[PDB]
RNA sequence: AUUUGUGGGUGGUGGUGCAU
């Protein structure tokens, strides 16, 4: 049980960051990141009722002078809460300036977007709209290569969904780089997509959709080199199989024509 | 009259909007004043105390390690290209004609 | 130890009738 001093004073500070949206953040948040307790301190603060912008000055605190695993933490958590309030507040499901700016942020910061607000997200199962706009977003600010990279292997071992094929998606539209080990999770993501002919598959023989086809024709055009003569031609058999029309054409003929790592 | 009293709702909305913010500043310098070191003392007085994050961490050693990328665009029609050429060629010609006149 | 010299991408958190 908190002190009655420290509730009031969290009680404070929340108020002030709900009514504030411009002007100069309060001494308390100026000197609660300065304290270890940083998470007891959101809590009692109920920072889940502050505006748009205090969050994203929140964030943004966050990432410059706290460290890495507990404002990796705390913005997971504040992150997936505000981003689920905004999707189910907005009618079209869409967000706010001060939240893209916040979401920049943690973008940039690199433990707390991958490991802590990606890695959440995606296992909380954003919808395709929130997906869509996640991709937009990382399009739009990139993250660095290494964490560009780490990101698209864990979606590519991740199974087949909405939120890890948006994201394959988006870091093909990116073009980051692909090590072996990359290649390698990426032909392991399209064989899991493609069907197998003794124990069958769900997501094997599944039909993908048009975002997946888009994603994999950006794959075909862009890293046959990082797949060998042997992934190439995993690729071209996904592209007869279970590719398509009008884009499984292109991927079939990458596939075939590509360069070998 | 309507712009009268359209001016008069617009700067009395303004007053409110004016007066909001002075309150808040004031709530903000008192929070600042008073619970700011209230909460730092009982932050003093009080404390707060993988397979995902293994699978990332490889993945970045085999990128650091080894790479092979090929950012290649899409490959535009023949006869764009041509046409892109062709209007290329007829500004040129248009800055050197204009350059012969001064 | 994130940043620089050099290249380089760059419009739709678009409006939009209509059918479904």
């Amino acid at each position: 049980a908190l002190p009655e001093k420290v509730i009031k004073a969290y009680t404070t500070v929340g108020s002030i960051l709900k009514t504030w949206t411009h002007g100069k953040l309060p001494k308390l948040f100026k000197v609660i990141p300065s304290l270890r307790n940083w998470q007891d301190v959101i809590y009692v603060t109920n920072p889940e009722e502050w505006s748009p912008h205090v969050v994203y000055e929140a964030t943004k605190l966050f990432v410059s002078n706290l460290t890495a695993k507990e404002s990796q933490k705390f913005i997971n958590l504040i992150l997936l809460e505000r981003f689920r309030d905004n999707i189910e507040t907005s009618e079209d499901h869409s967000l706010n300036y001060h939240i893209y700016r916040a979401v920049k942020k943690s973008l940039y910061k690199p433990s707390a977007f991958f490991k802590g607000f990606l890695f959440p997200l995606v296992e909380t199962g954003c919808n395709v709209r929130e997906a869509t706009i996640a991709g937009s977003v990382l399009a739009k600010v990139s993250v660095p290569a290494l964490h560009s990279s780490a990101a698209l292997s864990y979606l590519l071992r991740l199974p087949f969904s909405p939120p890890t094929t948006v994201f394959i998606k988006i870091l093909l539209d990116k073009k980051y780089a692909l090590p072996y080990q990359t290649v390698d999770d990426c032909v392991y993501y399209f064989m899991r997509f493609r069907i197998l002919d003794g124990s069958n598959g769900e997501d094997a023989t599944r039909v993908l959709p048009v975002i997946w086809h888009k994603a994999f024709l950006t794959f075909a055009q862009r890293y046959k080199n990082d797949i060998t003569q042997d992934q190439r031609d995993f690729l071209l058999e996904t592209v007869r199989q279970r590719g398509h029309k009008d884009i499984g054409p292109e991927i079939r003929r990458e596939l075939l024509a590509g360069a070998s790592r | 009259k309507k712009t009268k009293a359209e001016v008069m709702k617009e700067v009395i909305a303004k007053s409110k909007f004016y007066k909001q913010e002075r309150q808040k500043a004031q709530g903000i310098m008192e929070d600042q004043i008073d619970n700011l070191d209230d909460n730092f003392e009982d932050v003093m007085s009080e404390l707060m105390m993988t397979d995902l994050d293994k699978e990332y961490d490889i993945k970045v050693k085999e990128l650091q390690l080894d790479k092979r990328a090929a950012p290649s665009d899409r490959t535009k029609t023949e006869e764009e290209k041509n046409a892109e050429a062709e209007e290329k060629k007829r500004e040129l010609e248009q800055q050197r004609l204009d350059r012969m006149n001064g």
